[PDB]
DNA sequence: TTTTAGTCACGGC
RNA sequence: GGCUUUUUUG
DNA sequence: GCCGTGACTAAAGGCAAAAAAGCC
């Protein structure tokens, strides 16, 4: 249910960005664990994803002290 | 894993460890059973086992095995994959030379040992003897003997002198020869001798031998001794259907070499004559040589085909190598094949995919459900179950295709728009559905075309698609900001018939409450779908700060345009739908929304249109028929008048009064006027209609013919088919070119005779031919454009540099071909723009200039603004983000990581296929008279007549800008002043211009001095006019005593003394040149600046020599330096030409042909880069004399010229950034305090960086000149060598950077797209900045 | 015509060409710069290594997808290591570096 | 076949 | 299962 | 005898698809 990513793309700096960053987070929602933030319907692990980017609560630095914040257990 | 590629020859204890055992014996397999011989070129032991894990003998086998050598077999058990590994050696029995460094374009051999390659092949070829040791004779050490020769010296100084012969001999030669104490006296020689010639072969040879030194080469090594064996596996013996085995041509070669080896081996032990040991030695050397590469020598050895065998060389270099056909592009699973059809129904995003192709396609996927649904516990009970085509696995193919993007794509793929993303839904057929809106991107038609899909597999690659390819984000061009969604054909037509006003319908005057009553009358059938009526809209307008208003009013318009209004998104007001909405108008209206509401209504409102327009279109039930085709009725009486007029001519011709070829042009420009009239016939009997109106009265409308409908629109046609569909076809050429003087008068509504028909297939066979010949030619330019510029990358910000390039409107001197809006839309200011109000900054400066800014430009009525491009840049190894500008494709700044090299050759070459294989000045309009660089003075007439080259015409209007520019040679004629507005239609410049004037200087009396009769000058009274005067004669009856003596007309005035012109009191005589004819004679007044003298004297093809900067075949010789023009000496063989400076030394001289041309006098100041001959302007010239930033512009106006003439629209950026990789070398003049030769060729990056980080220390730099070369040679002149191999000349690079232990770090994306890493740009570019911080 | 995984050839381990064959579609150069043209870097290292010839690099893909990730490994594609071998056949020693 | 460039041999004052 | 020569489509 | 000229030799000249053969 994903036609463009313009919000997306609006709300990082770059399109190469985004890319890496939805990246990282379909492969921690898809490999184990890491529930979705946003209510998925029957979506494609990398379109809820950028969902979850457009809505302002993903992006690198969160993606970093989440990880951060896991590790350091 | 590994951080470069380093390449260097090999030493024969290298080659010794590459080894694992030496290859003896010929014979490959047993050929009895299916058992490898032994020691043979598929050696077991030597190489691996045949099977996995298991021994020849199979003593040994299974894993318990692993690493145990088997004693009877003598083969390691381990895996058999290794046989794509292991290497074997050969111990050749005599020294043998290796052909690529013998024969390369430039010899290496010749160039280290200094030898003529001519007698080394001699020598190679046991034909000649060579002197080793001279010793205390008298023969030298490079010295060549022949047989009778050595023979002869032989016994006269007996052993003294050592002579030996062929490959040892050069071995023994190269061994004995020392690097480094050569390489001194080489640099001693080269500081003394002065010889131009000479110099680039010293500097050819030091760079050689410092090379050979500073490398861990040798000289000794160029000679192989032992030859290594290529591992069994890369030559397969493939066993095929019968007795018969399917052998490469490489193990014939081999064998060859082998056998001739082993009889040399047996027959120099022997003590056999020397008669047969130096033949088998050639013999041995000639196959060697057939191995290495085949067919340079000369004829090439063949098998029973009779055909050339693949040598190594040649299985490498060509379409067929490793590099083009293995490594840059390779056959991928996951993909598939098939005939594309139109699918109406569909979305942008959305592609129709057949259901057979998804499920072969997408198996992999599939058995990941099945067997995590527990549908089938094992791999093969998944297979099984898919295969038998159950109903739940279509379930699950449904399930897995909800938003998996597929790549569709088709070739061939010139533009990055060829490869599109597409969410892909599950339909019936074999077909691929395609959405009709792609299909101009695509540039398909479904008439056979056929297009590949690909399945991208991991998130990453998935996501990538998505974001980047997917056909929703990709609706702007990169060449320019027009978009490539722009409906065309069915819909164009529908929505044209739907907004088209009629003057009387059905149902009109009536007022509807809105759009959506509209609707309703025109499915009741209550009103017409094109009636004029009065409606209430309500239009959203974004006035406020990006806040919609309302606004609600009656509107005078039809119900096409008020159903169309149904579908246009909020902020678009309602002069939009409002027109006949043709062709050109809808996709401004795409544009327009682009442009206010972003991106998500765009797409929707383009998918409403084409749906809307197909729907409209099909309820039209527009027809083509045989009667929509009207014949003007006047035709063919004006054809018969234009018969008369011919028949007239055709009697004049045969009384004498018109020549043959005045006849031709009479009778061409009479058929000419009258195909043209009878076209305009045509046209305006086709375009209007008479309809009755509601009162009864006949009023006129433009026409509904369909066939008018469809030409007007835009949707298919123009007006020449129209034209010749209706009126005459007109005059046809010869296939040479040459017009027929009988057109074809016969349109193709009625009949055309077999001579009409024979003759209009002289132009559609050229085109044909052209067509199909052309596509060869265009793409390969496509390649010379992408290898060239494949590495510029954006990796900076902001370079911080001031430097730029002057970009104005260009002016042909008619209308102005580009307005200064567009060449400097989306690019930023090298520095503020300055008003023409005195310190006012109009733009500051580092900004981006978008459209809004550019009507704020256009409004105040802007000349000139400054701005700065890649080649001004000097960022290191990349171009910053601000010189380039703006991404086209996207809208915003260019994000860093961008490949632009590639987007420019792409847009430069793609529209290659529209190209095609093969007095008086004028005033248009009301402007004002501005000359600048002008220096015109009265004369005694009152007239302006201008002495300075540079002129410039310009024309000013009310606001202040330039319409017209017009260039004048010497002494113009000016019938107005400077600075005057003067009206259009008039004339102000006129000169003669097949006769050149001997004009004077200034006002006076005319003397006639050193004026010599007899054999000088005589008074030549011609008996076809009859009159006596001064003629100077030619160079034939005077001799070198009486040329010499050149008549010197010396300016003076009343006084008789020389001219006192303000600044200098140099006599201004004026040497009379040969064939020169005086008319005036002594007394008679002369006007100032009057006569005294008339003396006498393409596309694509140009577009790759032009960007190959190819010399011109009459190159146009300008000035060397600023200063006076001198002569001296003559007639050394050319003329000469001294320039002396205002106080620097004036040793430069140069010879110019005196029997050509010459523009300039002795009396005139010459500036540098100042047109002395006249023709085309040479590259390298222009760019060594008005630099670099001149030739960045000549270039592009050339190439946009030839595009625009084309009709293509390209932006000027793109052509820039290919000038960057041209200007990319540099030659050092001096070598001043750096570490760079006086006389090489360095990277201008390298020279930089060396230099900006030098001179920054207690040291001064060095200076440096920048050279053009061609993208050949500029592609083929990188730093690293895998790039340049990959290209052209592959045994050239590779020897010459094996010579010189060249590495290879991998900055490129070609050798990164070889090696198998993420290339260096887009998403790869944050990867690989990270890998190179940590290191 | 379609192919998930068919048979290969031999000296270079990519799939084969043609319909008979059970072919896949080549990848030329022009795609490649289509692909370069683009952003596109993880697509051309599937295309070059995990799809077309990388045979450690692309049994473990398969075993990948089967199990539900998405996710590969660049390897190192068998397509050049021959090239080496074949400069490395004649008298030039082309080599790679450490790390 | 045609184009282009690089290199060896000849030439004229 | 590699090469070559023809024919055809875009 | 040195820079200018003519003669001798190497590389390069679409992309994808199919259908036949014939050899090795
Ligand atoms: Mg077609
Ligand atoms: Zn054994
Ligand atoms: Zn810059």
């Amino acid at each position: 249910a994903r036609v463009t990513v313009q919000d997306a793309v609006e709300k990082i700096g770059n399109r190469f960005d985004l890319v890496l960053v939805a990246a990282r987070r379909a492969r921690q929602m898809q490999v184990g664990g890491k529930d979705p933030l946003v209510p998925e319907e029957n979506d494609k692990t990398t379109v809820i994803a950028l969902r979850e980017i457009e809505e302002g609560l993903i992006n690198n630095q969160i993606l970093d002290v989440r990880e951060r914040q896991e590790q350091q257990e | 894993e590994f951080d470069a590629i380093k390449i260097a020859l090999a030493s024969p204890d290298m080659i010794r460890s590459w080894s694992f055992g030496e290859v003896k014996k010929p014979e490959t397999i047993n050929y009895r059973t299916f058992k490898p011989e032994r020691d043979g070129l598929f050696c077991a032991r030597i190489f691996g086992p045949v099977k996995d894990y298991e021994c020849l003998c199979g003593k040994y086998k299974r894993l318990k095995h692993r690493g145990v050598i088997c004693e009877k077999c003598g083969v390691e058990v381990t895996q058999t994959k290794v046989r794509r590994e292991r290497m074997g050696h050969i111990e050749l029995a005599s020294p043998t030379a290796h052909i690529w460094f013998l024969k390369s374009l430039p010899s290496r051999i010749g160039l280290l040992l200094d030898m003529p390659l001519r007698d080394i092949e001699r020598v190679l070829y046991f034909e000649s003897y060579v002197v080793i040791e001279g010793g205390m004779t008298n023969l030298e050490r490079q010295q060549i003997l022949t047989e009778e020769q050595y023979l002869d010296a032989l016994e006269e100084f007996g052993d003294e002198f050592d002579a030996k012969m062929g490959a040892e001999a050069i071995q023994a030669l190269l061994k004995s020869m020392d690097l480094e104490q050569e390489c001194e006296q080489l640099r001693e020689e080269l500081n003394e001798t002065n010889s131009e010639t000479k110099r680039k072969k010293l500097t050819k040879r030091i760079k050689l031998l410092e090379a050979f030194v500073q490398s861990g080469n040798k000289p000794e090594w160029m000679i192989l001794t032992v030859l290594p064996v290529l591992p069994p596996d890369l030559r397969p013996l493939v066993p095929l259907d019968g007795g018969r085995f399917a052998t490469s041509d490489l193990n014939d070669l081999y064998r060859r070499v082998i056998n001739r080896n082993n009889r040399l081996k047996r027959l120099l032990d022997l003590a056999a004559p020397d008669i047969i040991v130096r033949n088998e030695k050639r013999m041995l050397q000639e196959a060697v040589d057939a191995l290495l590469d085949n067919g340079r020598r000369g004829r090439a050895i063949t098998g029973s085909n009779k055909r050339p065998l693949k040598s190594l060389a040649d299985m490498i270099k060509g379409k067929q190598g490793r590099f083009r056909q293995n490594l840059l592009g390779k056959r991928v699973d996951y993909s598939g094949r098939s005939v594309i059809t139109v699918g109406p129904y569909l979305r942008l995003h959305q592609c129709g995919l057949p259901k057979k192709m998804a499920l072969e396609l997408f198996k992999p996927f599939i058995y990941g459900k099945l067997e995590l649904r527990g549908l089938a516990t094992t791999i093969k009970a998944a297979k099984k179950m898919v295969e038998r085509e159950e109903a739940v696995v279509w379930d699950i193919l449904d399930e897995v295709i909800r938003e998996h993007p597929v790549l569709l794509n088709r070739a061939p793929t010139l533009h990055r728009l060829g490869i599109q993303a597409f969410e892909p839904v599950l339909i019936e057929g074999k077909a691929i559905q395609l959405h009709p809106l792609v299909c101009a991107a695509y540039n398909a038609d479904f008439d056979g075309d056929q297009m590949a899909v690909h399945v991208p597999l991991t998130l990453e690659a998935q996501l990538e698609a998505r974001a980047l390819m997917m056909s929703t984000n990709n609706i702007l061009s990169p060449a320019n900001g027009e978009p490539i969604i722009v409906p065309s054909q069915d819909v164009v037509l529908g929505l044209y018939y739907m907004t088209r006003d009629c003057v009387n319908a059905k149902g009109e005057g009536m007022v509807l409450t809105g759009p959506k009553e509209a609707e309703r009358l025109y499915r009741s059938g209550l009103a017409s779908l094109h009636a004029r009526v009065k409606v209430r809209i309500t239009e959203y307008e974004k006035d406020a700060n990006g806040e919609l208003v309302a606004k609600t009013s009656l509107k005078d318009t039809t119900v096409g345009r008020a159903i169309l209004w149904m579908i246009v998104p909020k902020g678009l007001p309602y002069s939009i739908v409002n027109q006949a909405l043709g062709k050109k108008a809808i996709s401004k209206m795409l544009n327009t929304c682009y442009r206010i509401l972003g991106l998500k209504p765009t797409v929707i409102f383009a998918d409403q249109i084409m749906y809307t327009g197909f729907a409209y279109a099909a309820r039209s039930g527009a027809s083509v028929g045989i009667d929509d085709m009207v014949i003007p009725e006047k035709k063919h009486e004006i054809i018969s008048e234009a018969e008369a007029e011919v028949a007239e001519i055709q009697e004049q011709f045969q009384s004498g009064l018109v020549t043959a070829g005045e006849r031709y042009n009479k009778v061409i420009d009479i058929w000419a006027a009258a195909n043209d009239r009878v076209s305009k016939a045509m046209m305006d009997n086709l375009q209007t209609e008479t309809v009755i109106n509601r009162d009864g009265q006949e009023e006129k409308q433009v026409s509904f013919n369909s066939i008018y409908m469809m030409a007007d629109s835009g949707a298919r046609g123009s007006a020449a088919q129209i034209r010749q569909l209706a009126g005459m076809r007109g005059l046809m050429a010869k296939p040479d070119g040459s017009i027929i003087e009988t057109p074809i008068t016969a349109n193709f509504r009625e009949g055309l005779n077999v001579l009409q028909y024979f003759i209009s297939t002289h132009g559609a066979r050229k085109g044909l031919a052209d067509t199909a010949l052309k596509t060869a030619n265009s793409g390969y330019l496509t390649r010379r454009l992408v290898d060239v510029a494949q590495d510029l990358v954006v990796t900076e910000d902001d370079c911080g540099t001031h430097e730029g390039i002057m970009m104005t409107p260009v002016i042909e001197g008619g209308d102005v071909k580009e307005p200064l809006r567009d060449r400097v839309l989306g690019r930023v200011t090298a520095e503020d723009v300055l008003k023409p109000g005195t310190a006012d900054i109009l733009v500051p400066r580092n900004t981006l200039l978008h459209e809004q800014w550019c009507d704020l430009l256009e409004e105040n009525s802007v000349d000139a603004v400054k701005v700065r491009s890649v080649v001004s840049c000097d960022t290191d190894f990349g171009v910053c983000a601000h010189c380039y500008g703006r991404d086209l494709a996207r809208g915003h700044i260019i994000n860093k990581g961008e490949a632009i090299g590639v987007i420019a050759a792409q847009s430069i070459g793609e529209p290659g296929t529209q190209l095609t294989m093969r007095s008086s000045i004028q005033v248009k309009n009301k402007g004002s008279i501005k000359l600048s660089n002008v220096k015109s003075v009265v004369n005694s007439s009152g007239k302006l007549v201008i002495t300075s080259r540079n002129t410039e015409l310009k024309l000013i209007d009310e606001f202040g800008r330039t319409k017209e520019s017009y260039k004048v040679p010497y002494g113009a004629v000016l019938a107005k002043g400077d600075g005057e507005q003067v009206a259009g239609g008039e004339t102000v410049a006129n000169w003669d211009p097949h006769t050149m004037p001997v004009i004077t200087e200034v006002s006076g009396f005319v003397r006639f001095t050193d004026m010599i009769d007899g054999q000088t000058i005589t008074r030549q009274t011609d008996e076809l006019t009859g009159l006596s005067s001064l003629v100077v004669l030619d160079s034939a009856e005077r001799t070198a005593g009486g040329k010499d003596l050149r008549p010197a007309l010396k300016i003076v005035d009343a006084q008789g003394n020389d001219v006192l012109i303000p600044g200098t009191d140099m006599p201004a005589q004026y040497f009379l040149p040969g064939k020169a004819i005086v008319q005036l004679e002594d007394g008679v007044q002369i006007s100032s600046g009057d006569t005294l003298a008339r003396i006498p004297q393409g596309g694509l093809p140009r577009v790759a020599d032009l960007f190959e900067a190819r010399r011109p075949k009459e190159p146009a010789i300008l000035a060397e330096i600023s200063g006076i023009v001198s002569f001296g000496k003559e007639t050394k063989g050319k003329r000469r030409l001294v320039i002396t400076p205002v106080d620097g030394s004036d040793p430069y001289e140069e010879m110019i042909p005196k029997w050509r041309q010459l523009n300039v006098f002795e009396g005139e100041r010459v500036e540098r880069g100042d047109v002395i001959s006249d023709g085309p302007e040479a590259p390298h010239d222009i760019l060594r004399l008005r630099g670099v930033h001149a030739v960045t512009r000549y270039i592009v106006n050339e190439v946009q010229d030839v595009y625009r003439l084309q009709g293509v629209k390209i932006n000027d950026k793109h052509i820039e950034v290919i000038v960057r990789q041209m200007l990319r070398k540099a030659t050092i003049v001096n070598a001043g305090s750096s570490d760079f030769l006086e006389g090489e060729q360095v990277e201008y990056s390298r020279v930089k960086i060396a230099n900006r980080e030098l001179e920054a220390n207690g040291k001064v730099g060095a200076t440096y000149s920048r050279d053009l070369l061609g993208i050949t040679k500029a592609s083929l002149a990188t730093e690293s060598f895998i790039s340049a191999a990959s290209f052209q000349e592959t045994t050239r690079v590779l020897t010459e950077a094996a010579v010189a232990g060249k590495r290879d770090e991998l900055r490129g994306l070609k050798e990164n797209v070889i090696v198998g890493r993420l290339i260096p740009a887009g998403t790869g570019y944050a990867y690989h900045q990270d890998r190179m911080r940590r290191r | 015509h379609a192919r998930s995984t068919g048979s290969y050839s031999l000296v270079t381990q990519q799939p084969l060409g043609g319909k008979a064959q059970f072919g896949g579609q080549r990848f030329g150069e022009m795609e490649v710069w289509a692909l370069e043209a683009y952003g596109a870097a993880y697509t051309l290292q599937e295309m070059l290594t995990v799809k077309s010839d990388d045979v450690n690099g692309r049994t473990k893909m398969y075993k990948n997808i089967v199990d539900g990730n998405h996710q590969m490994e660049p390897g190192m594609p068998e397509s050049f290591n021959v090239l080496l071998k074949e400069i490395r056949s004649l008298g030039i020693n082309i080599e790679l570096e450490d790390e």
